[PDB]
């Protein structure tokens, strides 16, 4: 048919046409590290958290947004991808504030989790880091935005499946910062979905805050009934 | 000849020329393409 | 160094220093603690219940 | 403080594939619920899409 | 055949009103050989006039040198639906570049005709301008040059006695650098923020409203029209192999007489210097250091500039890259750990933010370039700030990260013994 | 180094969403313009010029002409906060009569560009980045202006003055005080960037049209 065949890590695999570097290794059984990256969601590219070397390649690849190609051989865990990985969660980690502790996504972060298994283990930041004012969107999302590492996430799913166009970005650089830049509160029947997008603390649950640590809690598969959907 | 400076039109422009120039303009325009749709949002 | 009687302190102002993360509670190795947390009514971070079984404790 | 009488309240075993399980529950003549394993099924992603000339794709924003 | 380049006689030039002596206007431009025999140009095809650029050797002028006969070509394939763009990148961010500004202004008739040429040659239906918020009279002349070609049909309906339909449309920037590159460009022409988008897919491919789009350069469009005109060869015939045609070159710094000309392409810095900028102030002994292609190249110590050329490969071979050809130069009396640093802050007040290394990257570096100016930083450091940059090149969206790390890697490879002896002056005042 | 303006916005008296702004018939007639200048189906390409042109019309930008404009165009407002805070010549403050930029880049900066905004602090009474209490002048610094072989270099109110020294600055500084306006462009007579006395290009006279035309065409 019209499958391609790739490598990722020496092994062939076939691939739809438009199957990305990301998708390729998915199939495979290995997962790519990423920030800004959804299923659900438009490719946005952004963190660089995904980027892998091609073999005979100089330049590493968004895994998350470059289509795959007849032929390539993807090195996930070659020197040059585990350098970049490093590099970019130090890039993460350099303005993020040591609010561990006392943030509410302590044991579900998946900078905390991608720091432990693809970055560092050490910082030689010495600098002072930044720092931003919170925005109230509610009462059901705290904010804490000091913790916001600009994946824009929220900004898509808000965009895309609330319908809802009111996040955004404002500022250049350094000091761009993710809000509505005016008093204005995300109030949606789908609003409460972008704290479980959001990778870390920036986003939470403001009724949940500080009650329950996510190694304590026991899941029970179950069903909702406040609707008909199930 | 040459020891003449021929730039000095643009000391008598105001704060709408580039605006008025476009105004002017609008009318020499080859008509639109159309994407089908008013907007993304449409 | 010596490991006595546990104790919980607090900041010269006179607030505690404890802010819930029950990290104490998920190391202990004799499950000795039990936590229980709520936002203050200043919205501070902060424990409701703290307990120490000195009969589960290994110190 | 929260208090049990059921001894079988934490234990969870974990098995290679459903039917080692099933195998599992069966010789030790437990009653048995299987739910089907569930998979993301694949999806079709295109950043150029979020640029699309007449198409909903195309983002206000990025 | 040739081997020395640098005297480039003064009728073998293409922009020959550069100094705004002559006549800007329809009639003047006229008078310099513009807008003749466009109708045969365009009537000659679009394939014709690729292979004229292809054999000119016309390499980009943005900075980048990019063949754009083969960009161009690439704009080449049959129509899918969709309208055809072409986008001529006005935006003149670089520090120490100010030709597009000079072939806007005092040469607007040739960008125009350029624009047409190359919209033949791409098949475009129409032309954005994308000038430079603050170059609001460079884009009134421009305005008004482009009514003058609208009146007398030399574009728009017919364009010609040619059967073409082509616009000329000019849209204004609002102060940002990083709209001059060509994605974020086609983003700031829709309505969005100056931010980048990832490459693939090209602008071939999806450009400015998701329709087949190319960018370039104005330079590289107004030299188009002459390149047809005279011939691909007689362009190539100027420069080395690879390097051919000739380049506007904007000299600034610590010179005696500052300025932009325009010169053969693979002339010698040092030559250039003196000839036309009447030499380093102080005498050519008293050069400290050179920027040879804006603040985006790495800067070379006097000992590279005494024998080096002036084009893509030379430089790259020096370890900088040509870039845009904005040569600013610096003597023995200035702050070059200052000037470096100022230059990184430069590029931190001009990230778009998008993409976290080039962001967090460079605020970092802007910081560590700060301390270091002063001294208040440990040996150490340096190496630290090396690996840093590495990070930020080639992990970011676009090539500004790149741009940023680049000056310090040069900085850092030509004067480390600076560096240190501020810090142990620093170490030693401070105890 | 620090940016020092604030991208979140909190109502205000003189600047909230019932602060009255409309755009004056002509310039809707020029709205017109600019939006023909686009293809019907992207009707947010006209973000850009149209608030621009707000701007133009009231000298700064308050919510309201972002609100404004947003419903002219039919998009977001949110949109508009994004490209109002994202492109730097958009005065989201009201700002003075003639603001004064100075660039300080590196170029700008080697030929002494630190006199200049010395001179015009010292004739203004006021700081790097504040106003005049008459309202008649702001000082700003900024980026590379694109003049950078005429360093140094102003921008005042869409006008270049290049080449300055301090007392070409002061002169230029009262003439606007008087009430008329200078002349753009450099200062001690070189005529738009050539060599001050070189004159080593472009002497002999230009040639026509037909100079160097290859044959068959
Ligand atoms: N003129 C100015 O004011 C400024 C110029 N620059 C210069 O711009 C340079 C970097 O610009 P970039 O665009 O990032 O470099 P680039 O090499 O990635 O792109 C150059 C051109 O070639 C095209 N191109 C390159 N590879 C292609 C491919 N495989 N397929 C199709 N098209 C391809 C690109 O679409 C682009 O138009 C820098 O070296 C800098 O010196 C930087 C800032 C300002
Ligand atoms: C950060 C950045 C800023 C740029 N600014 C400009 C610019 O202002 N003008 C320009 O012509 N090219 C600029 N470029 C380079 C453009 O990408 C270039 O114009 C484009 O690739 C095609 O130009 P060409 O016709 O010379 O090949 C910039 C590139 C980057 C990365
Ligand atoms: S978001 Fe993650 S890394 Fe940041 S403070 Fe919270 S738990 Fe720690
Ligand atoms: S708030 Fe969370 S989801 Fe939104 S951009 Fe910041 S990190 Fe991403
Ligand atoms: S919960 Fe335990 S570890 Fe955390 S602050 Fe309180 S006493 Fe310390
Ligand atoms: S490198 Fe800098 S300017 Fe380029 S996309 Fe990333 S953040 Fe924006
Ligand atoms: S996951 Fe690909 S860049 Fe973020
Ligand atoms: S450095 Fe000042 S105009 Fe370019
Ligand atoms: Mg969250």
């Amino acid at each position: 048919s019209n499958l391609i065949e790739v490598f990722v890590d020496g092994q062939s695999v076939m691939v739809e046409p438009g199957t990305t570097v990301l998708q390729a290794c998915e199939k495979v059984g290995m997962q790519i590290p990423r920030f800004c990256y959804h299923e659900r969601l438009s490719v946005a590219g952004n963190c660089r958290m995904c980027l892998v070397e091609i073999e005979k390649a100089p330049k590493v690849v968004a895994a998350c947004a470059m289509p795959v190609m007849k032929g390539w051989n993807i090195l996930t865990n070659s020197e040059k991808s585990k350098k970049a990985r490093e590099g970019v969660m130090e890039f993460l980690l350099a303005n993020h504030p040591l609010d561990c502790p006392i943030c509410d996504q302590g044991g579900e972060c998946d900078l905390q989790d991608q720091s432990m298994m693809f970055g560092s283990d050490r910082s030689r930041f010495l600098e002072g880091k930044r720092a931003v004012e919170d925005k109230n969107i509610g009462p059901l999302v705290k904010t804490i935005m000091t913790r916001c590492i600009q994946c824009t996430r929220c900004i898509r799913f808000a965009s895309e499946i609330a319908g809802v166009d009111d996040l955004g970005t404002t500022g250049r650089g350094n000091d761009m910062q993710v809000g509505t830049y005016i008093e204005k509160m995300f109030m949606s029947e789908l609003s409460g979905n972008i704290i479980d997008i959001c990778p870390v603390g920036a986003l939470t649950s403001k009724p949940y805050a500080f009650t329950a640590r996510p190694w304590e809690t026991r899941k029970t598969e179950s069903i909702d009934v406040m609707d008909a959907v199930g | 000849d040459n020891s003449t400076y021929r730039n000095l039109q643009h000391h008598e422009y105001s704060t709408y020329t580039f605006l008025d120039l476009n105004v002017e303009l609008s009318k020499f325009r080859m008509p639109q393409p159309s994407s089908g749709r008013q907007s993304p949002r449409h | 160094r010596f490991r006595g009687e546990h104790a919980l302190r607090r900041y010269p102002s006179g607030e505690e220093r404890c802010i819930a993360c029950k990290l104490c509670e998920a190391v202990c190795p004799a499950q000795a603690i039990t936590i229980e947390a709520e936002p203050r009514a200043d919205g501070s971070r902060r424990t409701t219940r703290y307990d120490i079984d000195m009969t589960k404790c290994i110190y | 403080w929260s208090s049990t009488a059921d001894p079988l309240s934490n234990l969870v075993l974990t098995f290679s594939t459903k039917e080692d399980a099933v195998a599992f529950a069966e010789k030790n003549g437990w009653s048995f619920d299987v739910e089907e394993r569930k998979v993301p099924k694949p999806k079709s992603k295109s950043y150029g899409a979020n640029f699309s000339w007449n198409k909903r794709t195309r983002v206000s924003t990025k | 055949k040739k081997t020395s380049f640098g005297s480039l006689k003064d009728e073998d030039r293409i922009f020959t009103n550069l100094y705004g002596r002559h006549d800007w206007r329809l009639k003047g431009a006229q008078s310099r050989g513009d807008w003749y025999k466009t109708k045969e140009i365009l009537l000659k095809g679009p394939d014709w006039i690729l292979g004229e650029v292809k054999t000119s050797g016309l390499r980009g002028r943005g900075g980048a040198g990019f063949p754009t006969g083969l960009k161009w070509s690439f704009m080449n394939k049959p129509s899918d639906g969709r309208p055809k763009y072409l986008v001529v990148n006005a935006d003149e961010g670089e520090p120490g570049t100010c030709k597009d500004r000079e072939i806007i202004r005092h040469d607007p008739h040739k960008l125009v005709e350029g624009c047409l040429v190359g919209g033949r040659a791409m098949g475009a239906r129409a032309a954005y301008i994308y000038i430079r918020g603050e170059f609001y009279n460079e884009a009134s002349n421009l305005q008004v040059a482009i009514r003058e070609a609208y009146e007398a049909g030399l574009i728009g309906k017919n364009a010609c006695g040619s059967g073409y339909d082509f616009d000329v449309f000019v849209v204004r920037g609002a102060g940002a650098y990083i709209c001059g590159e060509e994605t974020a460009l086609i983003e700031s022409i829709e309505g969005k923020q100056g931010k980048p988008r990832l490459k693939p897919p090209f602008p071939a491919d999806v450009g400015v409203f998701g329709c087949p789009t190319t960018v370039a350069n104005v330079e590289t469009v107004a030299v188009s029209p002459t390149i047809c005109r005279r011939g691909g060869a007689w362009f190539a015939s100027f420069g080395r192999e690879r390097n051919s045609g000739t380049k506007l070159f904007n000299i600034s710094g610590h010179v005696n007489h500052p300025c932009t000309v325009e010169e053969e392409m693979s002339v010698p810095l040092k030559e250039l210097i003196e000839k036309h900028a009447g030499g380093v102030i102080g005498g050519w002994d008293n050069l400290l250091a050179v920027i040879p292609g804006g603040s985006s190249t790495p800067l070379i110590p006097k000992s590279v500039c005494e024998t080096v050329l002036m084009d893509f490969d030379a430089l790259v071979q020096a370890q900088t890259g040509l870039g845009t050809a904005a040569v600013i130069v610096m003597d023995r009396s200035t702050d070059i750990v200052k000037a470096i640093a100022r230059l990184i802050e430069f590029y931190k007040h001009e990230s778009c933010g998008q993409c976290t290394p080039c962001r967090e990257g460079v605020d970092w570096m802007n910081k560590v370039m700060a301390r270091f100016v002063k001294g208040d930083a440990r040996p150490a450091e340096i190496d630290s700030l090396w690996e840093i940059s590495k990070q930020i090149e080639g992990h970011t969206i676009c090539a500004l990260g790149d741009g940023a790390a680049w000056p310090v890697q040069g900085l850092i490879r030509h004067f480390r013994p600076e560096l240190e002896e501020r810090m142990q002056q620093f170490a030693l005042q401070h105890q | 180094g620090a940016g020092g303006a604030l991208f979140v916005h909190r109502d205000t008296p003189e600047n909230n969403p019932d602060t009255p702004f409309d755009f004056t018939p002509e310039n809707y007639k020029r709205i017109e313009a600019i939006v023909k200048n686009y293809p019907e189906g992207h009707k947010a390409a006209a973000v850009l010029p149209v608030l621009d042109l707000a701007q133009r019309q009231n000298g700064w930008l308050p919510i309201s002409a972002m609100n404004k404009v947003a419903e002219i165009l039919q998009v977001p407002p949110m949109r508009v906060y994004e490209v109002a805070t994202f492109y730097t010549m958009y005065n989201r403050k009201p700002v003075g009569k003639y603001h004064i930029q100075v660039c300080t880049t590196t170029p700008c900066m080697l030929r002494n560009s630190d006199s200049i905004l010395e001179a015009i602090q010292k004739k203004l009474g006021i700081k790097v980045g504040e106003t005049t209490p008459d309202k008649l002048f702001t000082l700003i610094e900024v980026e590379c202006l694109g003049a950078c072989v005429n360093a140094p270099m102003v921008q005042i109110n869409d006008n270049y003055y290049e080449d300055l020294t301090p007392k070409d600055i002061e002169e230029i500084i009262d003439e606007l005080k008087a009430g008329k306006i200078p002349k753009p462009g450099p200062r001690s007579g070189r005529f738009s960037c050539e060599p001050a006395g070189g004159l080593t290009s472009l002497t002999e006279p230009p040639k026509g049209p037909g100079f160097g035309v290859q044959a068959g065409l």
